[PDB]
């Protein structure tokens, strides 16, 4: 890379990570996507 | 109709673009039969009896 | 040398399937409609049995569409109706069968588009 | 209706074929709790074979008897020269699966599977 | 080169992956684009094939040069899509080489 | 414990329901008038047997065959169930 | 007789004088590739994808237009036929967008498809492609207008089927343009079904826009219930969750179409539902619970009352065995109010007699007619693919179609005869001169819509309606088995209710106000806490949180139809099934299992354990009701006209006004409808 | 942006959090929710919007045959600038 | 010589057909079709009764030599009454050749062991019993070889599902491997990929 840089961008990380299996770091997966059935709410009144 | 184009091809002509899209998703069709084909592998006479 | 056997083929004792999954089970034995989407009607030449769907639920960790059907994909192909029902009574399954579905024969007639008196005059082409 | 024999010719030599079978797998479970050295008793054993002997009680074709006494034969031989393992043995007692009430009521709190 | 995601939820690698390893779901997005709100890949599922990355129109999904990243749980292999964007955004000087190098034999 | 419905089934061509055909043609106008509050449920449907039902109060049902009935069996069966 | 011989590819076959080549080809079972043509459209001949060579012919010919020739030979292999395929494909594909990955149709689009199987494997076109700018016609279609192939297909159903001449071609040759050429929303009850019928990715559907593909949705084929017609539809799926709905053929019910609130209101199963049983709190608000504590706060109040101190009011999506089961359940207490929200007038044979509450003509059968009554409805908004029906009838059999009722629009011309109900007397005694084609006509129609049956003076309506079928039968000129008076019903459970026993309208809970009312998926309104004691013990078992939940006291959340195997009778009196395509959410159940569930614990165990079970339940009481997909015939007519004229009523003054007078009044009429968003986008597009 | 709920999650591109009482963000404790910070929705809204003298252009997203498939986008709306549909650039057809 | 197209063998093709008559002559007994692909590869179909007939026949002969056993399978099609189609593919060294000999059963029909003739054909038919439920008789030792002991079905019939009924895991009270019903965190998701157009013309049958 001293002779033939890589490509620029401004997304591409600046500071470089090491495999952070172990650690507070680590990743932990979780789903993406958001709740798909929405739940009735009963009214806050009483009326019945 | 069997192999993918070329990549360069896919992303400028239409018919390439189909049948790329046709062959990574549903993949090509095979005219129905049967066929045991072997090979001499390094093992020995390795077979498929493809139907 | 040919042996008389009267009974009924029932083979659901040694086809090794859970009992859960012969009498609980519902078959379908059907025709797939044409999907509207296309014209096409190759999907529709043969019989298909399948089963009743049961429940899915979302996999606590990454959302993923978790089954405890084990029958839930499967799909079996049949040349005639009959052939796809004498199936299903071999094995135990209750089935519920459906006619299969036929276009009606059209009468097509390019020339009722430019009708003299009729309201088949179509107002653009 | 008619058929090429498994074995039997009709359902009286078939019973006599399920008797032995039975015999073999009677005497063979003192043996099975010995050497697969089970928490068992023999007479839990032995009742579980005639669980599974009853199961089949309604069969009324030859041709599907003898296949089960073939299928029998088989897992004996499997039992007797240990080829099947102490896990093999004990999964017909489902002894790490709750019971699922049979019940209208019972399934319906539960779920929706029938 | 924008930061835009190549990816416009096509599902073609979804299709073609020999292994079932990638789930998708996808929106419009609030701009109306075509994009995806899951994609997930089992690692544990996948066999390193890199059929997803021939099906892919866009370059989107690639397989990159990193070998090491074996991890101490099973959950750590079950990538979402911000893991695999932040490979993207960790790996992308060394993965843009690679393809530079290559895609005159694709 | 009364008397709370009556449901009389029948094919529409079936000679097995014919009495019951015959019955409903001449004699249900003069019935329903009888009794202008008690439900009265002709339901016809292809090659059934034909038969009548009668529900008490609590949900008991009693159903009687009609096959092979003639208009004055069919009139004496609801008697019956109307009485009875 | 008059059938001539041809051959395709030299298999002889005989067909119709008239029969297309297309046509010819299908009875050998060989589908020609087409664009324009649709079997349900007018001919238009004009993408050319159908040329065929004809056996020592010179020129191919358009199969789909082309008329067959005795002795032709048609060679629809040929390499003169493959050549020429290739070639429109080839003109086809020159300016279409490379958008296979963006667009919604791939993998189930007839371009690609056709393209694979009939065209070439490559392009020699070595110029820039054509672009054209898209045209907004409402929230439902979106249109990418650049992958339009020009084939005419929306132009000719907008015109032929939906009665609607906005859609139209400007410009010409290569600039020409399909659109409304001025800013115009395409918002017909049937506008959704251009979506199906174009070929390509041009027009799609904005609500499931860039959420699934196609090789991967689960088909679940079942049954609509946002009306009374049945229309049959498929239930898209994918990983536990609903994608889309889409039309199923059904030849004598809906054809391939379906109403946008069946397309589009799917959306509303997604919101506002209701997932944990509900009771109510110290503070009177309600409160999730187990089902074992709802199910016997119920059972306690169910063995404290009998007689008429219960009730039940069934709402219009219940499915034939969760009603059977509420009725059983009830009767088990000496109860019999068993109502439904959809009156019906009980005078004379009230609901005795099928044939006094059917469709007796069937869907099919308007086909067959050559004069319709329409009375008191807008079939339109109450019965779409009904009323799609009627025009078909009127473009192609020149249908004479006559209204009394609101001037309403109905997509095709008709004489309004006025909307005083006073002018069915006056047909009746022959001052009318519509008696004259009455008269004349040899298989009439007369329809008379529910919504005005839902008048107080119903009854009489009935009674001088059907008056009006009487003398027409009775004057003969009408074959025997022809069947002239009809009911069109809008409500998907009123019919398998009518058969059941139920009684129509709350009239019966009204006279004597229950104690315990059972609020079966009842969101209509028609029974408030205002008409019942102040104490009223008050069970919703429903899908949705609408009306009915909010005031009750305990709550058993209910399967939508999407969600169950339930039956349901259309207005003709045909019993379909649904099936299951995802199930219930939560703790939600199938709605005859809560019934049966409660009648054990309240001790009065109902006999039925299982699906086919409590159909054989069914059967008992209606055998009707499983036989799937046949119109069992009712008779009896006569008898029926007999006890509508010993109690005479009075018609009112007020003119017959249905209740939807215009598109904004289609969009939400039930509560699956109320809680989608895109039918509320609909609604708010039709009325800004 | 990336925010954070009441609850302090970090909010993804997708909107995904878990609202207050989901025990599913029990996984986090501990450990770290893994977000990604670039929004490409954010990002492309950047591009500035260009200019041409036409009234149909091509984008194939740039890098010749390692972008997108070539498309033609139409600019005949002044009410509004032609998108890319692979990409999301933005083009204006000037005067 | 088109480029892209597989070139015919037209020598090949006359060959196999006139040794496909040959065969059907010689056992008419049990020969019920013969038929030669456009690849140029003969198949025989034989009622089952005459398996080990012609097998021995075509092992035996001067004219045929077919002395190696390829392989020996078999394929489940539902839709027949006889569901399971018994596949021998068989070699001849001395004449360089292939033949392909077919027959049929269903689940309680019995099919005579051909290990008398191939002792190769133990394993297969050990093989064929254990992934499809098909019994043969007189086999010298018949049981499982690829399933787990004890195992209950036949995978490979169209009726068994892919990821079967049950699955093992460790359990730590019984200090044992158990099998429990399967449940599956993420479903096999199935997908419909059949294009609604026909392809092949050459094949489509009559309706
Ligand atoms: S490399 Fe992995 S994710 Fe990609 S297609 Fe192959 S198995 Fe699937
Ligand atoms: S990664 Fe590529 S192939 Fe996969 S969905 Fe996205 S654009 Fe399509
Ligand atoms: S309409 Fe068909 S061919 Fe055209 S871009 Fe869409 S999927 Fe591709
Ligand atoms: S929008 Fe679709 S249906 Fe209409 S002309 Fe274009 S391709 Fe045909
Ligand atoms: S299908 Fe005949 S020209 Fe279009
Ligand atoms: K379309
Ligand atoms: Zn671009």
């Amino acid at each position: 890379p001293t002779v033939k840089p890589p490509t620029a961008r401004k997304f591409i990380w600046t500071n470089h990570k090491f495999n952070l299996s172990g650690t507070p770091q680590q990743y932990v997966p979780y789903s993406t996507t958001r709740k798909k059935i929405q739940e009735w709410v009963p009214p806050s009144t009483p009326y019945k | 109709k069997v192999s993918p184009p070329k990549r360069a091809e896919m992303k400028t002509s239409m018919e390439s673009l189909i049948h790329h899209f046709k062959l990574y998703t549903e993949g090509y069709q095979v005219p129905p039969g049967a066929t045991y084909t072997a090979i001499e592998a390094p093992k020995g006479e390795f077979g498929v009896y493809l139907v | 040398q040919l042996i008389t056997v009267d009974e009924k083929l029932d083979i659901t004792t040694i086809t090794g399937v859970p009992e859960e999954h012969i009498k609980t089970r519902k078959a379908r034995i059907f025709v797939p409609a044409r999907n509207n989407m296309q014209s096409g009607v190759n999907n529709t030449k043969k019989w298909k049995m399948e089963f009743d769907t049961r429940e899915r639920w979302e996999n606590p960790l990454m959302g993923w569409a978790s089954t405890a059907d084990p029958l839930s994909n499967l799909v079996l192909t049949f040349s005639t109706k009959e052939d796809a029902v004498a199936f299903a009574e071999k094995n135990g399954w209750s089935y519920d069968v459906e006619e299969r579905k036929v276009p009606k024969p059209k009468s097509k007639s390019y020339g009722a588009n430019f009708s003299w008196n009729k309201r088949t005059r179509v107002s653009t082409k | 209706t008619s058929v090429k024999p498994i074995f039997s010719r009709d359902m009286n030599e078939a019973k006599r074929r399920v008797r032995e079978l039975y015999r073999a797998w009677y005497r063979e479970v003192p043996n099975t709790v010995h050497l697969f050295q089970l928490d068992i008793s023999v007479k839990q054993g032995r009742d579980k074979v005639r669980e599974m002997f009853k199961k089949n009680a309604h069969i009324t074709d030859p041709r599907v008897v003898d296949l089960l006494v073939i299928k029998g034969k088989m897992e004996l031989e499997e039992t007797i020269k240990v080829w099947k393992q102490r896990t093999h043995v004990m999964r017909f007692f489902h002894e790490t699966e709750a019971p699922r009430p049979k019940d209208f009521l019972s399934k319906f709190y539960v779920g929706h599977d029938p | 080169p924008s930061g835009e995601e190549r990816c416009i939820a096509c599902k073609l690698c979804e299709a073609v992956c020999p292994a079932q390893a990638i789930t998708i779901e996808a929106e419009p997005r609030a701009d109306g684009s075509r994009r995806t709100t899951r994609y997930d890949i089992d690692m544990t599922k996948c066999i390193y094939c890199g059929f997803c990355q021939e099906a892919c129109p866009v370059d989107a999904i690639v397989e990159g040069p990193n070998f090491e990243f074996s991890t101490e749980t099973h959950e750590e292999l079950l990538y979402n899509k911000e893991k695999l964007l932040n490979n993207g955004d960790k790996w992308e000087a060394e993965i843009a080489a690679n393809i530079q190098a290559d895609y005159l034999y694709r | 414990l009364g008397l709370r419905e009556i449901r009389i089934h029948l094919c529409q061509r079936s000679p097995g329901s014919q009495g019951v055909r015959d019955f409903i043609e001449k004699r249900y106008v003069e019935l329903k008038k009888a009794n202008p509050d008690l439900p009265i449920l002709i339901r016809e449907c292809s090659d059934v047997q034909p038969k009548l039902w009668a529900r008490y109060a609590f949900g008991q049902e009693k159903n009687v065959s009609l096959n092979n009935f003639s208009a004055d069996q069919v009139t004496r069966a609801l008697e019956n169930v109307l009485s009875s | 007789s008059n059938l001539i011989e041809v051959f395709v590819d030299g298999q002889s076959v005989m067909v119709e004088p008239g029969t297309t080549v297309l046509q010819a080809c299908e009875k050998v079972g060989m589908q020609i590739p087409r664009f324009c043509y649709h079997e349900r459209l007018s001919v238009a001949g004009n993408c050319r994808m159908c040329l065929v060579e004809i056996e020592k012919a010179p020129k191919v010919v358009a199969a789909c237009a082309m008329p067959v020739m005795k002795g032709w030979n048609i060679l629809t292999n040929s390499e003169k036929t493959k050549k020429a395929r290739e070639g429109v494909m080839e003109f086809l594909l020159a300016n279409h967008p490379l958008d296979c990955p963006i667009c919604d149709q791939g993998g189930e689009c007839d371009l690609q498809d056709q393209s694979m199987m009939f065209g070439s494997d490559r392009s020699r076109f070595l110029e820039g492609k054509r672009a054209v700018e898209d045209k907004n016609i409402g929230p439902l279609v979106k249109t990418i207008m650049t992958r339009c192939i020009q084939c005419t297909r929306c132009i000719r159903f907008a015109s032929e089927i939906a009665g609607v001449d906005d859609l139209g071609t400007t410009g010409r040759g290569n600039d020409m343009q399909v659109g409304t050429y001025i800013e115009k929303m395409f918002m017909s009850e049937l506008s959704g079904n251009i979506i199906d019928i174009c070929p390509v990715g041009a027009l799609t559907s904005k609500p499931y826009a860039f959420t699934a593909r196609p090789w991967e949705t689960r088909k679940t084929e079942s049954i609509d219930v946002m009306d009374a017609v049945g229309s049959n539809i498929v239930v898209s799926t994918r990983t536990g969750e609903v994608m889309r709905i889409l039309p199923r053929m059904h030849e004598d019910i809906n054809e391939e179409w379906i109403s946008d609130k069946t397309r589009f209101a799917y959306d509303g199963l997604k919101r506002q539902r209701l997932t944990e049983p509900m009771v109510r709190n110290e503070k009177g608000l309600l409160t999730h619970t187990t089902w074992e504590d709802a199910l016997s706060r119920v059972a306690g109040m169910l063995q404290s009352f009998q007689g008429n101190d219960v009730a039940a009011i069934a709402g219009g999506l219940v499915d034939a065995e969760a009603l059977i089961a509420l009725k059983d359940l009830l009767n088990r207490v000496d109860s019999d109010t068993l109502c439904t929200e959809e009156v019906f007038p009980t005078a004379g044979a009230g609901t005795d007699l099928r044939s006094n509450y059917l469709l007796n003509t069937t869907i099919a059968g308007v086909e067959e007619a050559d004069v319709v009554l329409l009375v008191g409805t807008n079939p339109r908004f109450e019965a779409p693919l009904f009323n799609a029906r009627i025009r078909k009838s009127w473009l192609h059999n020149d249908l004479k179609v006559a209204l009394i009722g609101s001037p309403v629009d109905l997509t095709y011309r008709y004489d309004h005869l006025g909307d005083s109900p006073k002018i069915l007397q006056d047909i009746a005694s022959g001052s009318h001169p519509f008696s004259q084609v009455l008269q004349e006509a040899k298989k009439p129609m007369v329809i008379l819509g529910s919504s005005a049956l839902q008048r107080n003076d119903g009854a009489a309506i009935l009674a001088a309606v059907s008056n009006i079928a009487q003398k027409i039968r009775t004057s003969s000129g009408v074959t025997g088995d022809w069947k002239v008076m009809n009911i069109l019903h809008r409500i998907a459970s009123q019919v398998a209710a009518l058969d059941l026993g139920y009684k129509p309208g709350v009239e019966a809970i009204q006279k004597n106000p229950p104690k315990m009312l059972f609020l079966l998926g009842a969101d209509g309104g028609c029974i408030t806490r205002q008409d019942l004691p102040k104490d009223c013990f008050i069970v919703y078992q429903g899908h949705h949180g609408d009306v009915g939940a909010p005031i009750a006291d305990v709550i058993l959340p209910g399967a939508a139809y999407t969600e169950k195997s339930a039956t349901y009778v259309n207005t003709e009196g045909r019993a379909q099934q649904t099936k299951v395509a995802v199930t219930p959410p939560g703790l939600a159940r199938e709605d005859w299992k809560i019934i049966r569930a409660l009648s054990e614990i309240a001790g009065m165990t109902l006999p039925y354990d299982t699906l086919d079970q409590v159909r054989n339940r069914l059967e008992e009481v209606s055998p009707n009701l499983v036989r799937y997909d046949d119109v069992e015939g009712a008779n009896y007519f006569q008898q029926a006209s007999e006890l509508s004229k010993l109690v005479n009523q009075q018609l009112l003054a007020d003119p017959l006004v249905p209740p939807q007078l215009t598109i904004k009044d289609f969009y939400m009429t039930d509560s699956i409808s109320r809680a989608s968003q895109t039918m509320a986008k609909c609604v708010k597009a039709v009325t800004e | 942006g990336v925010r954070t709920s009441p609850t302090g999650e970090k909010v993804t591109h997708t909107g995904q959090v878990y609202d207050d009482g989901d025990y599913r963000k029990v996984r986090f404790v501990g450990r770290q929710k893994e977000v990604n910070e670039n929004f490409a929705i954010d990002l492309i809204a950047e591009q500035p919007v260009s200019q041409v003298g036409s009234r149909v252009i091509s984008c194939d997203g740039g890098g010749g045959a390692l972008g997108h498939p070539r498309v033609y986008i139409n600019l005949d709306k002044e009410t509004k600038t032609g998108t890319c549909g692979y990409c999301g650039l933005q083009f204006r057809q000037q005067h | 010589t088109r480029p892209t197209v597989r070139p015919r063998n037209d020598v090949a093709h006359k060959q196999l057909s006139a040794f496909g008559e040959y065969v059907a002559e010689i056992l008419p007994k049990y020969v019920q079709q013969v038929q030669v692909s456009c690849f140029n590869e003969l198949e025989i179909c034989i009622h089952p009764d005459g398996v080990i007939p012609v097998l021995t026949f075509l092992r035996d002969h001067s004219n045929a030599q077919f002395k190696s056993l390829a392989d020996l399978t078999a394929v489940d099609i539902p839709t027949r009454q006889n569901r399971f189609e018994i596949v021998y593919n068989l070699l001849s060294l001395r004449f360089n050749s292939r033949i392909r000999v077919k027959t049929y059963t269903d689940e309680l029909t019995p099919i005579e062991s051909s290990v008398p003739v191939y002792k190769a054909a133990n394993w297969y038919e050990r093989e064929i019993w254990d992934m499809f439920g098909v019994f043969f008789a007189n086999h010298p030792d018949l049981r499982r070889i690829l399933t787990d002991y004890g195992f209950e079905g036949h995978p490979f019939r169209k009726d068994f599902p892919l990821s079967g009924y049950v699955e093992l895991r460790y359990d730590d009270e019984v200090k044992r491997v158990v099998a429990e019903p399967v449940e599956l965190a993420q479903e096999f998701r199935k997908f419909d990929l059949n294009s609604p157009w026909e392809a092949f013309p050459a094949y489509r049958q009559p309706p």
